[PDB]
C-alpha cells in the first residue's frame, strides 16, 4: 500500500524518484496515458523507467508473465523474484526500495493544512520580524503559500506546483520546497508594493 | 471576526 | 517519460 501514489503523473514520479529516491527505488501509480491501468515507475542507474500494468478486471499483469488478482500481489511478487522482470535487451530491473508516499517536505516550517487566517494568527502572536512558514493552499488545491512576518503585518505568497516543481509566480523553479526556501533565504524577494520579504527564522510546527 | 488575508505578487527583475 | 517493454517471449 505504502509505495502506491494515487494522484501523480509520470513526470512527478520521475522527479520524486530522482529527489527522494536512489537506484532501485520504485513506486506504483495509476496510468495517466491510459486509465485505469497502472504503472511501475522505477529508478536504475540514475534514470527512471515506467512499466505498464494491465487491469482487465479479473487480474493484473505486466501485459504478460504472471497473473495476479491484486496490484499489491503483483508488486510484491516482482519485488521478491528479482530477475523475473527483463527488458528485451537482457537488462533486468530491480524493485529494491519502495518510495513511500509522504509530505512535500519533512521540514518543520511546513504546517500542512493551515489557513491564512490561522497562519496569520500564529505569526502575529508567535512570529517575529522574519518568521515564516509554508502551508498548503486552500484556494488552489495542490499549491502552497509562504507566509512571512514583515514587522507590522503578515504577507502570503502563493507558491505554485506544476509537476513537483515550485516557484513563487515565476523566476526559478525549484525541485523541492526546501531549495526554494533556502534560495529565498539567501535572496530576499521583493513584493510589488515595495515590501521586502526576508526569511529570517522558520516558525516550526510544534 | 478577522480580515481576509491578501496574497501578494513578487517583482521579478 | 520512457516506457520499458517487459519480455516474456
Amino acid at each position: 500500500r505504502r509505495w502506491f501514489h494515487p494522484n501523480i503523473t509520470g513526470v512527478e514520479a520521475e522527479n520524486l524518484l530522482l529527489t527522494r529516491g536512489v537506484d532501485g527505488s520504485f513506486l506504483a501509480r495509476p496510468s495517466k496515458s491510459n486509465p485505469g491501468d497502472f504503472t511501475l515507475s522505477v529508478r536504475r542507474n540514475g534514470a527512471v523507467t515506467h512499466i505498464k500494468i494491465q487491469n482487465t478486471g479479473d487480474y493484473y499483469d505486466l501485459y504478460g508473465g504472471e497473473k495476479f488478482a491484486t496490484l499489491a500481489e503483483l508488486v510484491q511478487y516482482y519485488m521478491e523474484h528479482h530477475g523475473q522482470l527483463k527488458e528485451k535487451n537482457g537488462d533486468v530491473i530491480e524493485l529494491k526500495y519502495p518510495l513511500n508516499c509522504a509530505d512535500p517536505t519533512s521540514e518543520r516550517w511546513f504546517h500542512g493544512h493551515l489557513s491564512g487566517k490561522e497562519a496569520e494568527k500564529l505569526l502575529t502572536e508567535k512570529g517575529k520580524h522574519g518568521s515564516f512558514l509554508v502551508r498548503e493552499s486552500q484556494s488552489h488545491p495542490g499549491d502552497f503559500v509562504l507566509s512571512v512576518r514583515t514587522g507590522s503585518k503578515v504577507t502570503h505568497v502563493m507558491i505554485r506546483c506544476q509537476e513537483l516543481k515550485y516557484d513563487v509566480g515565476g523566476g526559478e523553479r525549484f525541485d523541492s520546497l526546501t531549495d526554494l526556501v533556502e534560495h529565498y533565504k539567501k535572496n530576499p524577494m521583493v513584493e510589488t508594493l515595495g515590501t521586502v520579504l526576508q526569511l529570517k527564522q522558520p516558525l516550526n510546527t510544534t | 471576526a478577522s480580515p481576509e488575508p491578501i496574497y501578494a505578487t513578487i517583482d521579478f527583475d
